[PDB]
């Protein structure tokens, strides 16, 4: 009886609201402090080349740069939500408590 | 008399002095409080 | 003054601090850092510890329920809430269980934008608005007495959960009564010696 | 009672092991004459064996679906005698020996050769030290406190 | 300075100084002096609580033998009905005793920390030698001689051995102290330890 569109349509707008106006200056504050590294330097400065950072695919011209990573991974987190409200309001489990 | 004092004080006279004592207490014990078990 | 008479007190707390009895046996603010972060964290804990107290006592004592009593309408499929004896249209676990997250992500949230260290323990400003702070000296006792009146509201709450878990079913002003009721008999004896006479 | 078994007074099989038991010993005495020594001895053996089944009634063990003794160990406060107060009773002995073991060879220690007095004991100093052991709670205790238990390196 | 054994030499930490000293060490728990400053107020407090128990398990007995009064024994006063059930005042006793055996410690850790009360700053207990407060505890005002300390001492061991002795009897008999002493001088030859065993 719950309508699966206005579900994950309204988690996945919560999960973005929240990762882009709520949890946004401490998910960019750590990222700022976690680089992958061997030996001191970077996985590309060491000579790999498939570990170069895609600096054209993070660019964005959002006022605080939400960029289309940070929109895939909210959108999944709120995806996620939706999924399990929908598959845990079907079902008829009582957990006979009281 | 001094040296055999000092000879019945090496470990191994020692030793089976102190361990046929305690055998014959150990034996003694179980001749009159046999098949215990538990602690009454 | 002093926690233990006639004991040393330790060389990291010198009793300059509002409600500083020189109490820290395991030596968990040794640091200076990790000293000023425990401060806050006690203010914070102290004063969500003094709301909670009249929200479990008051609904008991008006004969609404009990403060464990109240949370058991979820757990239910059909379960709604009740506010005096009046059910809440939106009192739905789900409902509010979105709101609460939600509400609280933000709020707690914009607490932590604050830098100054003395403003994340009493931030003023919208949090004053009748002015108590203004002068320092009261402002100085003010804050010893929150926290020596959050401190005994933290006890109250622990009270609370070992008084319930002992004895289930059973509300605190509930408990209050049955020892005002016959207090030589209805105590913590019969829970710590639980019914047993070992000869 | 305790995890399915029941009492070795109540249950059968320990009665039956009993009799077979006695019957076993009893097939023996048909080969002598009743008045003769060996007709003694297995009487005697019969005897031990009835007093031996009937303590273990009395003292109120518990048994399996086999006819046998089992001991609890858990903590029951109807079962310490089985593991508690033997344990306590082990645990005074070991620490007297330790105890008197760890003054000795203290004692010795500061000497010309103190390796002559590890394979020819001097008994006097022995007899000193072994009666402390006695009261080894109270010093073990108290060498913890000072710190002259433990070396700091 | 009397000696326990005559001939046995006393031990050196032993110096006579202190009351009761009668040179009786044999297994050398005192041999560290911060062990014997210890013992000195363990024995003090063991005396002087053995001291009551003894009169307490005693002179009742002997009241209601001759029918002064009607008490239970010792060991069975314990399951008697009283006004407020024996867990309750089990809490108090405990309650109670934290207060004032830590009271007690901090002056065995450093003589003088708590001879002032909090409550009531004013007073103030004066200074004095551990294990002897006085005062307050001595209202009567009672000189604390060296034959004092001695004769206190000497009746505290006495009230420990008779102690020992109250428990054992009662385990190995079965009845209280004043009956057993009335059996053994009824017949002293043929009620003895022997004739229990
Ligand atoms: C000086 C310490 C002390 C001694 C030597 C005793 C002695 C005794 N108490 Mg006892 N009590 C003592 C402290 C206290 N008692 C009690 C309250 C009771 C009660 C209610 C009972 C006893 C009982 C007993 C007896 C059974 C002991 C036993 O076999 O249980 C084994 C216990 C352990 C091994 C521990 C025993 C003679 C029992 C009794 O009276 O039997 C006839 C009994 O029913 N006592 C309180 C609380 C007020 C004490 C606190 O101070
Ligand atoms: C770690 C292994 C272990 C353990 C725990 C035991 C334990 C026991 N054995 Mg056993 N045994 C073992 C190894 C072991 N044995 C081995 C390897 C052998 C082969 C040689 C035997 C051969 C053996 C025989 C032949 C017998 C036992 C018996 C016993 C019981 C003795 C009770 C007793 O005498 O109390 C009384 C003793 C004391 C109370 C000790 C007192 C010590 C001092 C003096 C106390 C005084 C100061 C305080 C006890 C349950 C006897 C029994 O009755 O079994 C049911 C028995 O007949 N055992
Ligand atoms: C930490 C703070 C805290 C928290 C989490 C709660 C939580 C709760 N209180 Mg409560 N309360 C508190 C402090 C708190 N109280 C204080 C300080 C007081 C004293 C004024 C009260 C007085 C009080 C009463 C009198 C009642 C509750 C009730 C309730 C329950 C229903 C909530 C509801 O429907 O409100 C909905 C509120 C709104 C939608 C507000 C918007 C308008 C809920 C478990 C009710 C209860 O127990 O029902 C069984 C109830 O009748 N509270
Ligand atoms: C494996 C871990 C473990 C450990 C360390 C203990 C330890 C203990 N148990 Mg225990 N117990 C265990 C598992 C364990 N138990 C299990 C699995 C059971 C289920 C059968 C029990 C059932 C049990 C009972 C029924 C009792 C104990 C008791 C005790 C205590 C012994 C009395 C004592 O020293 O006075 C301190 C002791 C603290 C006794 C007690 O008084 O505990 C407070 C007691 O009466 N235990
Ligand atoms: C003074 C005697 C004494 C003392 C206090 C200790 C104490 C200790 N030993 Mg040890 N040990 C001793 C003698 C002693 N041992 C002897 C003689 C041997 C050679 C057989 C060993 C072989 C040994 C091993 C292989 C291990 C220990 C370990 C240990 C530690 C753990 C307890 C343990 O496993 O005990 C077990 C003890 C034994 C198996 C040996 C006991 C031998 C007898 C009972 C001692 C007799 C002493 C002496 C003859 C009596 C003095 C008389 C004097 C008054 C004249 C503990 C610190 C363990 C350890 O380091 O882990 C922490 C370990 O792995 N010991
Ligand atoms: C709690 C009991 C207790 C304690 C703490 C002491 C403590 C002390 N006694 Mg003492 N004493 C006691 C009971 C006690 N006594 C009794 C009952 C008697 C009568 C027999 C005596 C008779 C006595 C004499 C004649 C002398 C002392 C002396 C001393 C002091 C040095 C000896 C020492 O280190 O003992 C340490 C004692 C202990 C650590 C207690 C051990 C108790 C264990 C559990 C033994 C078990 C007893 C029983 C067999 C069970 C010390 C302050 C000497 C001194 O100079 O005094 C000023 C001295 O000359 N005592
Ligand atoms: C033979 C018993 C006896 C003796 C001679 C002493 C002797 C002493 N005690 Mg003492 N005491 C005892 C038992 C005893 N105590 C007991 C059992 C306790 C525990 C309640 C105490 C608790 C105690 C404290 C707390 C203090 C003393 C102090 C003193 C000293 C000065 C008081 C005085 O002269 O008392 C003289 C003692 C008597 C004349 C004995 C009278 C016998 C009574 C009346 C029996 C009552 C009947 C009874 C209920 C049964 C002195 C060294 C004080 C001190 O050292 O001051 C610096 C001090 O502060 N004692
Ligand atoms: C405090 C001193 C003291 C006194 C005066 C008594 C007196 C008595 N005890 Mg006794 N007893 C005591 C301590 C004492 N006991 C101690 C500490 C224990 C524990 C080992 C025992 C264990 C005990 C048992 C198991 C039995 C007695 C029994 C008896 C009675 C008759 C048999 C007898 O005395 O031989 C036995 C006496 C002893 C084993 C005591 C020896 C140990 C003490 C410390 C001797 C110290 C001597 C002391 C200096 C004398 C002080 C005299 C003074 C009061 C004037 C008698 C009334 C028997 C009884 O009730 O039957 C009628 C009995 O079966 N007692
Ligand atoms: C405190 C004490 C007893 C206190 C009793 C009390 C409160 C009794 C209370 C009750 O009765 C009443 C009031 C009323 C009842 O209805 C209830 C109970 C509760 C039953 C006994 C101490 C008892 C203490 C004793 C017996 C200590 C003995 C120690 C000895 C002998 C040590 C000797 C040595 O340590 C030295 C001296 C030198 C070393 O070198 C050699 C050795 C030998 C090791
Ligand atoms: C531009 C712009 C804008 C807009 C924006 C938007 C609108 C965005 C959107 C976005 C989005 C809209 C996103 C989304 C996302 C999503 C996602 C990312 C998803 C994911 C999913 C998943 C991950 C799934 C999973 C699964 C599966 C597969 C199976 C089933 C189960 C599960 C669930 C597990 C605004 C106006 C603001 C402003 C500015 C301009
Ligand atoms: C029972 C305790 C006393 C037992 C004394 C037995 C001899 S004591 C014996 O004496 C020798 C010198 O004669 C020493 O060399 C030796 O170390 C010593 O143990």
């Amino acid at each position: 009886e719950l309508n699966p569109s206005l579900v994950i349509s309204l988690s996945t707008g919560v999960s973005l609201f929240l990762g882009r106006f709520v949890f946004f200056n401490f998910q960019r504050e750590n990222v700022g402090k976690q680089v992958p590294s061997q030996n001191g330097i970077s996985h590309f400065e060491a000579g790999d080349e498939r570990a170069k950072e895609y600096v054209s695919l993070l660019k964005s011209n959002d006022p605080v740069g939400f960029n289309i990573v940070d929109v895939l991974a909210w959108g999944s987190i709120g995806h996620i939500v939706a999924y399990y409200i929908l598959a845990t309001s079907s079902n008829g489990y009582d957990p006979n408590f009281f | 008399m001094r040296d055999l004092k000092t000879y019945l004080s090496v470990a191994p006279v020692l030793s089976t002095l102190w361990f046929g004592a305690l055998a014959g207490l150990l034996i003694e014990i179980n001749r009159f409080f046999p098949d215990a078990l538990t602690f009454p | 003054a002093e926690w233990f008479p006639g004991q040393p007190r330790p060389d990291h707390l010198d009793g300059s601090a509002p409600a500083d009895f020189g109490f820290d046996p395991l030596g968990l603010g040794v640091e200076p850092e990790l000293l000023e972060r425990y401060k806050e964290s006690e203010v914070y804990h102290c004063r969500w510890a003094m709301l909670a107290v009249p929200g479990i006592l008051v609904p008991e004592a008006l004969g609404l329920g009990n403060w464990v009593k109240a949370q058991e309408w979820a757990a239910i499929p059909g379960g709604q809430a009740t506010y005096l004896g009046n059910p809440v249209p939106w009192g739905t676990l789900p409902t509010i269980l979105v709101i609460e997250f939600l509400a609280i992500a933000f709020v707690e949230h914009q607490r932590t934008l604050e830098k100054d260290i003395e403003k994340k323990k009493y931030p003023g400003g919208a949090f004053d608005p009748l002015g108590f702070s203004k002068d320092p000296k009261k402002f100085e006792e003010y804050k010893v007495k929150e926290i020596k009146n959050g401190r005994l509201a933290m006890l109250a709450f622990v009270g609370f959960c070992v008084q319930q878990s002992a004895r289930p079913g059973t509300g605190p002003v509930e408990n209050l009564l049955s020892h005002l009721a016959d207090p030589w008999h209805n105590n913590i004896g019969d829970i710590i010696i639980p019914r047993n006479i070992s000869p | 009672d305790i995890s399915g078994l029941t009492p070795c007074k109540d249950s059968k099989q320990f009665a039956k092991r009993e009799k077979q038991q006695i019957k076993k010993l009893e097939s023996s005495l048909k080969l002598y004459a009743p008045e003769s020594a060996p007709a003694l001895a297995l009487n005697a053996q019969i005897e031990k064996t009835k007093r031996r089944f009937d303590n273990y009634g009395k003292y109120g063990l518990l048994c399996g679906s086999d006819g046998l003794p089992h001991l609890i160990v858990n903590g029951d406060q109807r079962h310490w005698g089985e593991f508690i107060t033997p344990g306590i009773l082990f645990l005074y002995i070991a620490g007297w020996i330790g105890w008197v073991g760890r003054s000795y060879l203290i004692a010795i220690s500061g000497e010309k050769k103190p390796a002559m007095k590890e394979i020819i004991i001097d008994v006097p100093l022995a007899s000193r030290i072994i009666f402390r052991g006695f009261i080894w709670p109270v010093a073990a205790y108290r060498e913890f406190l000072n710190g002259d238990l433990i070396a700091k390196d | 300075k009397g000696e326990w054994l005559p001939g046995l030499p006393s031990p050196a930490y032993l110096d006579g100084s202190l009351p009761g000293d009668n040179g009786f060490d044999p297994l050398g728990l005192a041999e560290d002096p911060e062990n014997l400053k210890w013992y000195i107020q363990a024995e003090l407090v063991n005396s002087r609580w053995a001291m009551l128990g003894v009169a307490g398990m005693l002179l009742p007995e002997v009241f209601t033998y001759l029918g002064i009064i009607n008490v239970p024994k010792w060991y069975d006063a314990g399951k008697s009905e009283y006004f407020a059930s024996s867990s309750t005042l089990f809490v108090i006793e405990f309650i109670l005793f934290h207060y004032v055996e830590i009271r007690r410690w901090q002056d065995i850790k450093n003589p003088g920390c708590v001879n002032q009360d909090p409550i009531f700053k004013n007073y103030s207990l004066p200074p004095h030698e551990c294990g002897y407060p006085g005062s307050v505890f001595n209202p009567l005002n009672f000189e604390p001689t060296l034959e004092a300390k001695e004769k206190e001492l000497a009746n505290g061991r006495l009230a420990m051995l008779a102690f020992l002795g109250f428990i054992v009897q009662h385990n190995v008999t079965g009845k209280g102290p004043f009956d057993n002493l009335v059996q053994h001088v009824a017949d002293p030859w043929h009620n003895t330890i022997i004739n229990t065993i």
